[PDB]
């Protein structure tokens, strides 16, 4: 009766340290639609993150894109934190340039 | 262009 | 060269937190062109595509009227569905619908769609004939008999064969520079050692539109479906999409693997290998 979200964290453009880009967290395949998504910079919530309009795939599972401008560096760590009824605790997925 | 939906 | 117009509607009750939220988002292929959200603070400006701007305020008014009526209809439908399933007033429930049409490169109707789901489960669908219904259960049979009595299929058919096709064709014309442009994937292969013994080959597709794409790995020319990790196609935020496919290969055997890419924007399909 419920479907847990898939989560991908990635950049809009190929990551280049020092160059402005967009950080994306795509949550998909979930049901029901209630969901909480944060983007993190060094463990802390990024403010004013925007998101797409609630839609779904032809199998009825919901998807949302959360996004914010960011300038990647060697040291800064980014991640996406997701909560949904199917999750006992928030799930954190780290941004990895190679994914 | 949207469609008028019907009552279920 | 084929295209689709589709509306994806979600109505969700929230007892104790006001009336059910209704949101309808309209797409031409993978381009959202309209949104109506009953929770939006100021409509407008709810987003609309550029090539929608030229249609004028009467067009906006008409669509807004339909969305507002749909909001009420879906709220009443949610009340009916609660009863059909003997459900309590305490829980949240979700009614979703998809409707619209597919056309070919010549703009002719391929088929229409009008179907629903309740709480994530298929509920009722207009059949491809645009005349008859398929109901999933005894609750949806109630809807089916109501829709049969009111000759609803006939109304849906008129929209799907008429309005839907005529407006999709218009949008395609007016938005031809984007809607009828396929952007091919930019592709490359990366190599990621796991151990002394094996490494991941990851084949990337970036910057493509529309979202439909085929990305596969072969070993010695044989499909590696079972051994390939294929992530879901994902939006970049600039209208384009991204995808990758990965295989784990034995050290030194990388040249036996080929990545294959098909997409509407490519003059011809790609074959790629790791290039160290
Ligand atoms: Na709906």
């Amino acid at each position: 009766i419920q479907r847990t979200p898939k989560i991908q964290v990635y950049s809009r453009h190929p990551a280049e340290n020092g160059k402005s880009n967009f950080l994306n967290c795509y949550v998909s395949g979930f049901h029901p639609s209630d969901i909480e998504v944060d983007l993190l910079k060094n463990g802390e919530r990024i403010e004013k993150v925007e998101h797409s309009d609630l839609s779904f795939s032809k199998d009825w599972s919901f998807y949302l894109l959360y996004y914010t401008e960011f300038t990647p560096t060697e040291k800064d760590e980014y991640a996406c934190r997701v909560n949904h009824v199917t999750l006992s605790q928030p799930k954190i997925v780290k941004w990895d340039r190679d994914m | 262009r949207a469609k008028f939906k019907q009552l279920l | 060269g084929s295209h689709s117009m589709r509306y994806f509607d979600t109505a969700m009750s929230r007892p104790g937190r006001g009336e059910p939220r209704f949101i309808s988002v309209g797409y031409v292929d993978d381009t959202q062109f309209v949104r109506f959200d009953s929770d939006a603070a100021s409509p407008r400006e709810e987003p609309r595509a550029p090539w929608i701007e030229q249609e004028g305020p009467e067009y906006w008014d008409r669509n807004t009227q339909i969305f507002k009526t749909n909001t009420q209809t879906d709220r009443e439908s949610l009340r009916n569905l609660r009863g059909y399933y003997n459900q309590s007033e305490a829980g949240s429930h979700t009614l979703q619908s998809m409707y619209g049409c597919d056309v070919g490169p010549d703009g002719r109707l391929l088929r229409g769609h009008n179907q629903y789901a309740y709480d994530g489960k298929d509920y009722i669908a207009l059949n491809e004939d645009l005349r008859s219904w398929t109901a999933a259960d005894t609750a949806a049979q109630i809807t089916q008999r109501k829709w049969e009595a009111a000759r609803v299929a006939e109304q849906d058919r008129a929209y799907l064969e008429g309005t839907c096709v005529e407006w999709l064709r218009r949008y395609l014309e007016n938005g031809k520079d984007t809607l009828e442009r396929a952007d091919p994937p930019k592709t490359h292969v990366t190599h990621h050692p796991i151990s002394d013994h094996e490494a991941t080959l990851r084949c990337w597709a970036l910057g493509f539109y529309p979202a439909e794409i085929t990305l596969t790995w072969q070993r010695d020319g044989e499909d590696q479906t079972q051994d390939t990790e294929l992530v879901e196609t994902r939006p970049a935020g600039d209208r384009t999409f991204q995808k990758w496919a990965a295989v784990v290969v034995p050290s030194g055997e990388e040249q036996r693997y080929t990545c294959h890419v098909q997409h509407e924007g490519l003059p011809k399909p790609l074959t790629l290998r790791w290039e160290p």
